[PDB]
C-alpha cells in the first residue's frame, strides 16, 4: 500500500518482445480509428519494410509527425513503481538497457 | 555503490531473478516472505 | 465559370495523380469553411465538384485524397443545402461509404450528433442511417455508442433533450436490433427522471422537462403497443424491454416519482398487459431467492397498483386479494408458533408487508369486495379479524396511517374491529420488540407508495383515464 | 468557487471548473475528476 | 536471419467443387488467458462466455486472422495439475491485489478467414461510377474499386455494363485484393483482373 | 492502486545489458542537434532539448503521441556523437583488454592454451559444475601436443555438461548460487591478472608497445624499447605468409582481438549460458550516440518565483555545441586534397581534433560523472552529473524507497486516556471527517453509505465523494442536501454498460469505530512501534488519545511527542 | 507453435509434480496464522464484490465478519497452495486444515 | 502570538523601473466581497478577522489590466494589528510600494502546550 | 473500450486451422444459434442470415 499505493504505483506499458517500458507510445490514428499501443524499438519504418507476401492493415501504425510503422504490437500493461521508469531512463542515458521479461508470453 | 554493482551486472549480462526483498521492492513485486508464502485457490463445484 | 470550374477540378485530379496535391487542397480548404463565411464554395460549383468526384470515387481513395474527403464529410449544416445540391451531397456520401466503408464511421457520428435537431430537419439523416445500417450491419456497434455519447445533458436545453429522444424513437422503428440498447438508454435517463421530481416533492424547469419527455415516451409507446401490433408485431418487444428496465432500475432505486408511471400506463392498454404486470409484481414480492427489501418494495408496488389503476377488472383485483389472503392464511397457520419463540417481530417483516398491501387494497377498493348477496369476497370480515388478533399484531408494525385508515373503514363495514388493539398498542408504548437500527428502513419502505398522485401538469391529465384519486374511491 | 477555465470533463456541461486544494476539480453539477 | 515475417498471409484457402469459389470457413483450436469476475465464482463457464467469448462473435480478431463466427467446447484448465480432466471442481488463481481470477481456457473457434488471392462470390447491392458494392454470404462487405474492373467495362445512369454490353446483376465472382479489418466492420477489397 | 483495475501481465525477471547505437537510432523520436532550448516567445526550439517529439512540455501537446503534459509518458531521442567516445562506466575494463592485447597477432599475449583452459572452466561454471572445473585442471597425458590437450579438455567439458543436464544437476539456463559466483569471480580475477602479467606474446613472440592512461580517460602509447625492437625483427622472417592514441585506433585494435579471442570472451562476459547467441563486441565499451531522456525527466525548476534551467540540459547542450563544432572540423578536413597540399596543416588539424575529443570526453566523464571532469575555475564546487544525481545525498533507494513522503494519514500530539481500550486509539473528529476509506457499495452496506452521502463532507460520519463504475469521481463538496439525496439514491443502480458491469460504485466515507488504523511513533526501532489500533471516535477532542498500556511499545512519554495515524 | 504447446505442458506438469500428490503431503495439518489472515481477507474481498455467500448474514455488514462466519462453518471455497523452497507445492483445502 | 509579513510589490521591477502595480482598486469588475476585508486604499482595515484565503491586499496590475489580490496563507486565523506604510527615501516622488502587515493570533493554551 | 474484464489477456491458436465442409458449417450454426436463445442479439441475427445463405435463400 505504501510502496504499493502511496508510493508511486503506476500501470505502464511494456513491450513483451524487447522487454522495455520506455519505447512504447500510443499510436496516432486516422479519425474514426482507435489508438493502439506500440513499440518504437520493435517496429520498422514503413518504407524499409516494403523494401523486403502482403502487409496486413492492422500491422501499420503512425505517430504524430506522420511516419508509418510496421509491427511492434506485442504490448501489455504491468504494475510498476513509477520511480522504476526514472531509473530505467537514467540507465539508458548511460548506455545501459534493462529488459523486463513479462508473462504470459 | 550503485553504479559499481550496476557496471558489474551489465558486464555479466546478469539476470535479476527477483527473489530478494530488495529486488522485489524495486520492481513492485509482492514480497516472498509471509502471507505471500503460499497461493490461494477456490474450490468450485459444477 | 460553369465549365471553367469543371476544368479546375479535372486539372486538380490530374495534378493529384501526379501528387502535387495543391489544387485539391485549395478546393478542400474552400469547402471546409464555416456556414457563415461568404467565401465558402457556393452551391453551383459544389454541384460540379460533387458530381465529378462521385463519377469515379476510386480516383480519390488515396492518402493524398484523405484531406479532401474529410473536408466534405465535415461540411457544415449540409442538411441545410438547397434541394438539388443537397441531393448531390447525399449521392456523394452514398457513393463514398460504399466503395470505402471506413468513412461510414465518420459520417454516422456526425449524423447521430444531429439528433438534437427537430424531426422535420432529420429525414435525410435517418434516410442515410437506415441505408447504411442495412448494407453495413456491423456498424451497429460503434453507432450504438454514439447514441450514448451524444445524448444531451440534463442541464442542456429541453428542446435538445426532447428532440434527441424523438429521434431515438424514430431510429428504433427501422433498426429494431438496437431496440433494447435504445430503450436502456432512455430509461437510464431514467435516473435523471428520478432526480427531477421526488426531491422537489429551477425545479419548475425539471417539471416541464421531465413532463415533456415522459408524455412523449408514453405516447410513442401507446402507438408501438396495440393488439394488432401484439400478435404479429414488436409491441411485445417494447413491453418486454420496458418491463425488464422496470425490474432493474425503477423498482430498486425505488424512490422514483417521475418514472414508474410508464409501467402504470402501458399496463392498462390491454387486459393481458395488466395480467403480466400483476403476476410479475406478485413474483418479485414472494420469490424465495430475492432480498427482503426487494420483496417489500414489490409489495408496496403491488398494493399501490391494485388501488390506483382504473382499468383493472373486478376479478383481476379479487385475484390479488385471493392471492394475499391465501398466502397470509398460510403464514399464520405455519408460523404463529414462532413468535413466542426466540427472535424478534422483524423475523416477520414480509408478513406485515403483505398484510399492509392487502389492507391498503381494501381501503381503495372495499366497495368491490361485496358480492351480489352483500357477502364479502375472500371472507374478508372473518379474515381480517383473525390477523388483527394474531400474535404478529400487524396493527403495531405496519404503516401507521394505513393501519388507521383500515381501522376506520373496516370498522365502518362491520369487517373488523381494530381500535381497541390500537389503544392497547400505543399504551404499551408509553409505559414484540424490534431493533430500530433496521426498524426504520422498514417504516421508511412502508411509507412510500409509487402510485400516489402525480404532480406533473400534463402527465396528470393524461393519466386521469388510468387513475383513481382518493376522492374517487 | 471559480476558475472558469478547463470547461468541464463531462459532455453534458461544460460546467465550470473550480479546483479544491485536494485535487478533485469540481464542476457545478458535481463531477469531481 | 530474423523472422518477424511470420505474419504473412498463409491463406491456404482451397478452391471448391462442385463449385469454383474458395472455402474460407475454418475451425481453429485456441488457448486464451482470461479474467473471471467474482460474481461468476459459481458459474465459471458462464462467466468466461459472457465476459470474453460472446464479445468476439461476428467481429474481426487479429489473432485468428478472420471474423469469429462462434465457438464450441469451452474448457477451463485447472490450476491443480493433479486433477482429472473430468471433475467439475477446478482451481482458479486469484490476483494478489484484486478479487478477480485468471485462468487459461481451451475453446474452438469457427472463423471466416478470407486471405488475399481467394475467389469469393457476392450479392450486388450498389453501383456507382466509382465502385461496385457486394455482400458476401449476405453478411460481410465487399467493394471492387473503379480501376479493378476491366477496362472495356462501361457505366451508365446508375448501373454497370460488361465486355459484351449486357448489365451485371446479383451474384458476382471476384478475387481478393486486400482485406481491411480495422474499421467498425470487416470489408473486402476485390478485383476482376 | 485500485482493486477494480487488475493487471494480467507480470514481470518475472530483469536482464541487464547494453544499448547499441542501432537500437537507439531506431527507437528515437527525434535527433537533437540544437544547443539552444527556447526562443524569444518561450516555445521549444525545434531539434532542441525541449523538442515536442520528446514529449508534451508546458501547455504544448506531445508531437509523438498527441497527449497532454499529464497523459504523455515522454519519449526518448538521441544525440549523434560525431566521433566515438569511451563509455565512462567501462573504461577500466577496456583498459585491461587493451593492455592484454598483442598488436601483432591480435590474440591476447597469454598463450592460447591457457586462455582456452580458462574458457573451459568458466563455461563449466555457467552450469554450476564446480567439481568439474577442478577436474578440468587434472588433464595432461610444443604445438602439436597442445591442440590435442585443448581438444581433450574440450571434450571433457562437453561430456560433463551433457551428463549434468541428463541427471538433475542443471538446466540450459545454467545454475547460479553464491558458491558458484565466488568460484567464477576468482577465475576472472586470476585470468585478468595473468593477462596483464605477460610481456612478450606467448603466441607469436613479439613485443607490443605499452599502453598508459589518465584519470580522465585518455590513452597514451609508449613506443618500443631497444632490446625489444631488436627482438621484434629477429621474428621478422617467421611473419611472412609517447603519443595520444585516438579512441578510433583503440576500437580497431579491440575489434580484431574480440573476433580472435571470442571463445573466451563469450564466457567472461556471461555468467549464464548465452542462449541469445549474440557475439561479444568491442563496441560495447564505446558510444556513437547518447540517449536524450524524455522531457518530463528534464523539466525546469521553480525556486519560489524564479525559474531555473534543468542541470542535465545544461550538460547535454555542451555535448551539442561540441558536436556541431566537430562536424565543422570534419567539413574543413575533407576540403583537403592535400594531394597538393602543404603538410603542416596536418599538425594543426590534429591539434583541433585532440582538443575536441578531450573536452567531449571530459563532459561525459563529468556526467558519469563530475569526477571524471577537470575541476572548474578552481572554486564554484562541481555541478552534479547523472552519476551524482543517482548516488547523491542519501540516494534513490534510501530517500524514496526505504522511506517516502505519504499521503492519506494524520499526525497529532498524543494525550493519555485510561477510558479507551488498550487496543483502541482515540480519534479526533477533525480527522474522522476527512479520512475516508474508499468503501465499495453493496447490498449489505447500502443503508450506511446512503446516510454518509446524505451527511456530506462536513457532518461526521459522512463522505466526500463518489466513485462511479467508469472510474470517474463526483465531489459532494459544492452540494445541497437534495443533490446529495439524489446521488444517494443511485448508489446501487444496475449496469448500463457491459464493460463496467463487474464493478460497483465506491463511497469515499469518513472512517468509524469498526475501522483499524496503523499508529506510529518515531524512531521506529522495532515492529511494536508500529501497531494496529481499533478506531474510537471521540467528540470534542483535538488530540489523539492513547491508553497508557501502549507507552512501553511506542516508547511514548506524553511530553508533546507526536504520532502518525495511517488509514 | 506445436512445440510451444509441448513446452507449456512440460512446465505445467513439472509444476504439478512439485504441487504434488495429496497422499504424499508432508507439511503441517494445521492452518498457519498467516494462512488464516489471508484466507479471511481474500474471501472478504470476494464477498465485497458479490461472490455467492454460503452462510446466513444475520444482519452483518462487515465482509470480514462474514468471512469469519464462513470460516467457522468451513464454507470457504478457497485452497492454499504451499510452496516448498524448490518451488514444488502442496494444495490444502481450507476445509481440511485444522483451524486454531 | 504576533507575525509580521512584508508585502512589497516592487519585488519584480528591475530597479527604479516604471511602476506596474499600485495599491488600490481598478475600475474593471472585481468581486466586491473584497471590501469586507479591504479599505479603499487596498490595505486591510485594522482589527479585521482574517482566515486562510481571505484578501490581505489589493492592487491594480497594469500589465494585466486587472485588479489582483495577495491572500492570507496561514491555516490559523488571525486579526490585523498594525498596517505600516513604508515609504521610500531618495526624495519623495515615489508612490506606495512597500507595506508591513502585523497579524495577531489568539493562543488559548492548547493540548500539547508545554508548562 | 477494451479492458481486462472484456478482453482476453492473450490468445493463441494451438493448431493449424482445419477447413470445414458446408454440412459442418450448417450443423455448427444450427446448434450455436439455438444455445444462445444486446450485442449478442444483433450478432445471432447476422449468423441467422449467414445460415440462410448456406442453405441458398435470398
Ligand atoms: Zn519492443
Ligand atoms: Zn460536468
Ligand atoms: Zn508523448
Ligand atoms: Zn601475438
Amino acid at each position: 500500500d505504501r510502496l504499493l499505493n502511496s508510493s508511486d504505483y503506476t500501470q505502464a506499458s511494456v513491450c513483451r518482445e524487447c522487454g522495455s517500458i520506455l519505447t512504447t507510445q500510443q499510436s496516432v490514428p486516422r479519425i474514426g480509428s482507435i489508438s493502439t499501443v506500440c513499440c518504437r524499438r520493435c517496429s520498422m519504418r514503413f518504407e524499409d519494410a516494403k523494401k523486403l507476401i502482403f502487409i496486413d492493415d492492422s500491422q501499420i501504425w503512425e505517430d504524430g509527425q506522420g511516419n508509418k510503422f510496421v509491427g511492434g504490437n506485442e504490448t501489455t500493461t504491468v504494475a510498476i513503481p513509477f520511480v522504476l521508469k526514472y531509473l530505467d531512463s537514467e540507465l539508458s542515458a548511460m548506455g545501459i538497457r534493462l529488459r523486463y521479461n513479462v508473462e504470459p508470453k | 555503490t550503485t553504479c559499481q554493482f550496476l557496471t558489474k551486472a551489465v558486464l555479466d549480462n546478469e539476470r535479476e531473478q527477483l527473489d530478494s526483498p530488495s529486488a522485489r521492492i524495486v520492481v513492485g513485486k509482492l514480497n516472498n516472505v509471509g502471507t505471500g508464502s503460499f497461493d490461494v485457490l477456490a474450490k468450485v463445484p459444477n | 465559370s460553369a465549365a471553367m470550374y469543371s476544368r479546375f477540378v479535372k486539372s486538380a485530379l490530374d495534378d493529384l495523380d501526379k501528387n502535387d496535391s495543391t489544387q485539391i487542397g485549395i478546393i478542400a480548404n474552400q469547402v471546409a469553411l464555416p456556414s457563415k463565411n461568404p467565401e465558402r464554395i457556393n452551391d453551383k460549383n459544389l454541384n460540379i465538384l460533387l458530381d465529378i468526384l462521385s463519377s469515379n470515387i476510386n480516383r480519390i481513395e488515396s492518402s493524398r485524397g484523405t484531406f479532401l474527403i474529410q473536408s466534405i464529410i465535415n461540411f457544415e449544416k449540409w442538411w441545410e443545402l438547397p434541394p438539388h445540391t443537397l441531393s448531390k451531397y447525399i449521392y456523394f456520401i452514398k457513393i463514398l461509404c460504399s466503395s470505402i466503408p471506413k468513412w461510414w464511421q465518420d459520417v454516422s457520428m456526425i449524423l447521430v450528433s444531429c439528433f438534437i435537431l427537430p424531426i422535420k430537419q432529420t429525414v435525410c439523416h435517418h434516410d442515410m442511417l437506415k441505408y447504411f445500417l442495412r448494407m453495413i450491419p456491423s456498424s451497429m456497434g460503434f453507432i450504438d455508442t454514439y447514441l450514448a455519447k451524444f445524448f444531451p445533458n440534463k442541464n442542456d436545453t429541453r428542446r435538445k433533450l426532447v428532440n434527441y429522444t424523438s429521434n431515438l424513437l424514430k431510429l428504433r422503428g427501422y433498426c429494431s436490433e438496437l431496440g433494447f440498447q435504445i430503450w436502456s438508454l432512455l430509461i437510464e435517463k431514467i435516473i435523471s427522471i428520478d432526480v427531477e421530481l421526488q426531491n422537489e416533492l429551477g425545479i419548475k424547469e425539471l417539471s416541464t422537462k421531465l413532463d415533456s419527455i415522459l408524455t412523449l415516451v408514453s405516447t410513442h409507446v401507446e402507438e408501438q403497443v396495440t393488439p394488432e401490433s401484439l400478435e404479429s408485431g414488436e409491441g411485445v418487444g417494447v413491453f418486454n424491454t420496458l418491463t425488464t428496465l422496470f425490474k432493474t432500475h425503477v423498482l430498486p432505486t425505488y424512490y422514483t416519482r417521475s418514472i414508474q408511471y410508464i409501467m402504470f400506463h402501458v399496463s392498462q392498454q390491454q387486459l393481458e398487459l395488466m395480467d403480466s404486470f400483476l403476476v410479475t409484481l406478485i413474483d418479485i414480492s414472494f420469490a424465495v431467492n430475492e432480498a427482503a427489501e426487494k420483496k417489500i418494495k414489490s409489495l408496496q408496488y403491488l398494493g399501490s397498483y391494485i388501488a390506483r389503476a382504473k382499468k383493472l377488472s373486478r376479478t383481476q383485483i379479487i385475484f390479488v386479494a385471493s392471492y394475499l389472503t391465501s398466502w397470509l392464511n398460510r403464514y399464520v397457520i405455519e408460523r404463529e408458533e414462532e413468535v413466542d419463540q426466540r427472535g424478534g417481530m422483524e423475523r416477520f417483516k414480509h408478513f406485515y408487508a403483505a398484510f399492509q398491501a392487502l389492507c391498503y387494497i381494501f381501503c381503495f377498493r372495499h366497495n368491490i369486495f361485496r358480492d351480489t348477496d352483500g357477502n364479502w369476497e375472500c371472507e374478508l370480515d372473518k379474515f381480517f379479524q383473525r390477523m388483527v388478533i394474531s400474535k404478529f399484531n400487524p396493527l403495531k408494525f405496519c404503516n401507521e396511517n394505513v393501519m388507521l385508515m383500515f381501522a376506520r373503514i373496516a370498522q365502518q363495514e362491520s369487517v373488523a374491529y381494530c381500535f381497541s388493539i390500537i389503544e392497547n398498542n400505543n399504551n404499551e408504548r408509553l409505559r414484540s420488540s424490534w431493533s430500530l437500527a433496521t426498524r426504520q428502513q422498514f417504516i421508511d419502505l412502508q411509507s412510500y407508495f409509487p402510485y400516489d398522485p402525480l404532480f406533473l401538469k400534463n402527465y396528470k391529465i393524461l393519466m386521469k383515464e388510468y387513475y383513481i384519486e382518493w376522492s374517487e374511491a | 468557487t471559480f476558475i472558469r477555465g478547463p470547461i468541464c470533463g463531462t459532455d453534458n456541461c461544460p460546467s465550470r471548473l473550480w479546483r479544491i486544494i485536494d485535487g478533485r476539480r469540481t464542476c457545478q453539477y458535481g463531477h469531481v475528476m | 536471419a530474423r523472422f518477424i515475417k511470420k505474419h504473412k498471409k498463409q491463406v491456404t484457402n482451397p478452391i471448391d467443387e462442385k463449385n469454383g469459389t474458395s472455402n474460407c470457413i475454418v475451425r481453429v483450436p485456441i488457448a486464451l488467458y482470461v479474467s473471471l469476475a467474482p460474481m461468476y465464482l459459481e458459474n465459471p463457464l458462464q462467466g468466461v462466455m459472457k465476459q470474453h467469448l460472446n464479445p468476439l462473435v461476428m467481429k474481426y480478431n487479429n489473432k485468428v486472422g478472420g471474423v469469429v463466427l462462434g465457438y464450441e467446447g469451452l474448457k477451463i484448465l485447472d490450476a491443480d495439475p493433479l486433477s482429472k480432466e473430468d471433475t467439475s471442481e477446478k482451481l482458479i488463481k486469484i490476483t494478489p491485489d484484486t478479487p478477480f481470477g485468471f485462468t487459461w481456457c481451451h475453446v474452438n473457434l469457427y472463423v471466416w478467414q478470407p486471405q488475399v488471392g481467394d475467389v469469393l462470390e457476392g450479392y450486388i447491392f450498389i453501383q456507382s461510377a466509382s465502385h461496385i458494392g457486394l455482400l458476401i454470404h449476405d453478411a460481410f462487405n465487399a467493394s471492387i474499386k473503379k480501376n479493378n474492373i476491366p477496362v472495356d467495362w462501361t457505366f451508365v445512369h446508375g448501373h454497370w455494363v460488361d465486355s459484351n454490353g449486357e448489365p451485371i446483376d446479383g451474384k458476382l465472382r471476384f478475387t481478393v485484393r486486400n482485406v481491411h479489418t480495422t474499421g467498425r466492420v470487416v470489408s473486402v477489397d476485390g478485383t476482376l483482373i | 492502486m485500485d482493486i477494480s483495475k487488475p493487471v494480467g501481465s507480470e514481470i518475472t525477471s530483469v536482464d541487464f545489458g547494453i544499448l547499441t547505437a542501432k537500437e537507439i537510432r531506431n527507437l528515437s523520436a527525434k535527433q537533437i542537434t540544437n544547443p539552444t532550448v527556447l526562443d524569444n516567445l518561450g516555445h521549444p526550439v525545434s531539434g532542441g532539448l525541449y523538442d515536442l517529439a520528446l514529449g508534451a512540455f508546458l501547455r504544448n501537446l506531445c508531437s509523438t503521441c498527441g497527449l497532454d503534459e499529464k497523459f504523455c509518458p515522454g519519449h526518448q531521442g538521441h544525440i549523434e556523437l560525431p566521433v566515438p567516445c569511451y563509455n565512462p562506466l567501462f573504461f577500466n575494463q577496456l583498459y585491461i583488454y587493451l593492455r592484454a592485447s598483442c598488436l601483432f597477432c591480435h590474440h591476447f599475449r597469454l598463450k592460447s592454451v591457457e586462455v582456452h583452459r580458462y574458457a573451459c572452466k568458466l563455461r563449466l561454471l555457467q552450469y554450476g559444475l564446480i567439481d568439474e572445473s577442478y577436474k578440468l585442471d587434472e588433464i595432461t597425458l610444443s604445438s602439436t601436443l597442445l591442440n590435442e590437450l585443448k581438444s581433450k579438455r574440450s571434450e571433457y567439458v562437453d561430456m560433463a555438461i551433457a551428463k549434468a543436464l541428463s541427471d538433475g544437476r542443471t538446466t540450459e539456463r545454467g545454475s547460479f548460487t553464491a558458491t558458484v559466483n565466488d568460484e567464477r569471480k576468482k577465475l576472472v580475477h586470476e585470468f585478468h591478472k595473468k593477462l596483464l602479467s605477460r610481456g612478450k606474446c606467448d603466441n607469436c613472440g613479439m613485443f607490443s608497445p605499452k599502453f598508459r592512461k589518465d584519470g580522465f580517460t585518455k590513452i597514451f602509447e609508449t613506443a618500443l624499447n631497444e632490446k625489444q625492437i631488436t627482438n621484434n625483427r629477429v621474428k621478422g622472417f617467421i611473419r611472412q605468409d609517447s603519443t595520444y592514441i585516438l579512441s578510433t585506433e583503440v576500437k580497431n585494435i579491440l575489434d580484431t582481438v574480440f573476433r580472435k579471442e571470442q571463445c573466451v570472451l563469450q564466457y567472461v562476459f556471461h555468467s549464464r549460458p548465452n542462449l541469445s547467441r549474440k557475439l561479444v563486441k568491442a563496441d560495447s565499451f564505446f558510444m556513437d550516440v547518447l540517449v536524450v531522456p524524455p522531457t518530463r525527466f528534464r523539466l525546469p525548476s521553480k525556486l519560489g518565483e524564479e525559474v531555473h534551467e534543468n542541470s542535465q540540459n545544461q550538460l547535454l547542450s555542451k555535448v551539442l555545441t561540441t558536436s556541431l563544432l566537430i562536424r565543422d572540423l570534419n567539413d574543413d578536413l575533407s576540403k583537403l586534397q592535400k594531394d597538393k597540399v602543404s603538410l603542416e596543416d596536418r599538425r594543426v588539424i590534429f591539434s583541433r581534433l585532440m582538443n575536441a575529443f578531450v573536452t567531449i570526453q571530459n563532459d561525459v566523464n563529468a556526467f558519469i560523472d563530475s569526477t571524471k571532469a577537470q575541476g572548474r575555475t578552481s572554486g564554484k564546487v562541481p555541478i552534479p552529473g547523472v552519476k551524482q544525481a543517482l548516488e547523491k545525498k542519501e540516494g534513490l533507494f534510501r530517500k524514496h524507497m526505504m522511506g517516502k513522503r505519504v499521503n492519506y494519514a494524520a499526525r497529532s500530539v498524543i494525550s493519555p486516556d485510561p477510558n479507551i481500550e488498550t487496543n483502541e486509539i482515540g480519534v479526533p473528529p477533525v480527522f474522522a471527517v476527512k479520512l475516508t476509506y474508499p468503501e465499495p457499495v453493496t447490498a449489505y452496506n447500502i443503508a450506511e453509505l446512503r446516510q454518509a452521502v446524505i451527511n456530506g463532507p462536513d457532518k461526521w460520519p459522512g463522505a466526500t465523494q463518489i466513485q462511479n463504475e467508469d472510474g470517474s469521481l463526483v465531489s459532494l463538496i459544492g452540494m445541497s442536501v437534495e443533490q446529495r439525496k439524489a446521488l444517494a439514491n443511485q448508489l446501487l443502480t444496475p449496469s448500463s454498460n457491459v464493460s463496467t458491469h463487474t464493478l460497483n460504485k465506491k463511497v469515499y466515507r469518513h472512517i468509524k469505530n469498526r475501522d483499524v488504523v496503523l499508529m506510529n511513533r518515531q524512531p521506529t526501532l522495532h515492529k511494536a512501534s508500529m501497531m494496529g489500533h481499533k478506531v474510537r471516535v471521540l467528540p470534542n477532542e483535538k488530540t489523539l488519545r492513547l491508553h497508557y498500556a501502549n507507552t512501553g511499545a511506542y516508547n511514548a512519554d506524553f511530553d508533546g511527542d507526536e504520532m502518525n495515524m495511517h488509514f | 507453435p506445436e512445440d510451444f504447446q509441448q513446452h507449456e505442458q512440460i512446465r505445467r506438469k513439472t509444476l504439478k509434480e512439485k504441487a504434488i500428490p495429496k497422499d504424499q503431503r508432508a507439511t503441517t495439518p494445521y492452518m498457519t496464522k498467516y494462512e488464516r489472515a489471508r484466507i479471511l481477507g481474500t474471501r472478504a474481498l470476494q464477498i465485497s464484490m458479490n461472490a455467492p455467500v454460503f452462510v446466513d448474514l444475520e444482519g452483518e455488514t462487515d465482509p470480514l465478519r462474514i468471512a469469519m462466519k464462513e470460516l467457522a462453518e468451513k464454507k470457504i471455497p478457497l485452497v492454499i497452495r504451499r510452496y516448498l523452497p524448490d518451488g514444488s507445492f502442496e494444495d490444502w483445502s481450507v476445509e481440511e486444515l485444522i483451524v486454531d | 502570538m504576533y507575525k509580521t509579513e512584508k508585502v512589497d510589490l516592487a519585488l519584480n521591477r528591475n530597479r527604479g523601473d516604471p511602476i506596474t502595480q499600485h495599491f488600490g482598486f481598478g475600475n474593471d469588475e472585481w468581486p466586491k466581497e473584497w471590501l469586507e476585508k479591504l479599505d479603499e486604499d487596498g490595505l486591510p482595515y485594522i482589527g479585521t478577522y482574517v482566515e486562510e484565503g481571505d484578501p490581505i491586499c489589493a492592487y491594480f496590475d497594469d500589465t494585466l489590466n486587472k485588479t489582483k489580490i495577495k491572500t492570507y496563507h496561514s491555516s490559523e486565523p488571525a486579526y490585523i494589528e498594525e498596517v505600516n506604510l513604508i515609504g521610500d527615501e531618495s526624495n519623495k516622488f515615489q508612490e506606495l510600494q512597500t507595506v508591513s502587515i502585523k497579524y495577531r493570533i489568539r493562543r488559548t493554551p492548547q493540548i500539547g502546550d508545554k508548562f | 473500450t477494451a479492458t481486462t474484464l472484456n478482453t482476453p489477456v492473450v490468445i493463441h491458436a494451438t493448431q493449424l486451422p482445419q477447413h470445414v465442409s458446408t454440412d459442418e458449417v450448417l450443423q455448427f450454426l444450427e446448434s450455436f444459434i439455438d444455445e444462445k436463445e444486446t450485442n449478442l442479439s444483433s450478432s445471432i441475427s447476422q449468423l441467422k442470415r449467414i445460415q440462410r445463405d448456406f442453405k441458398g435463400l435470398p
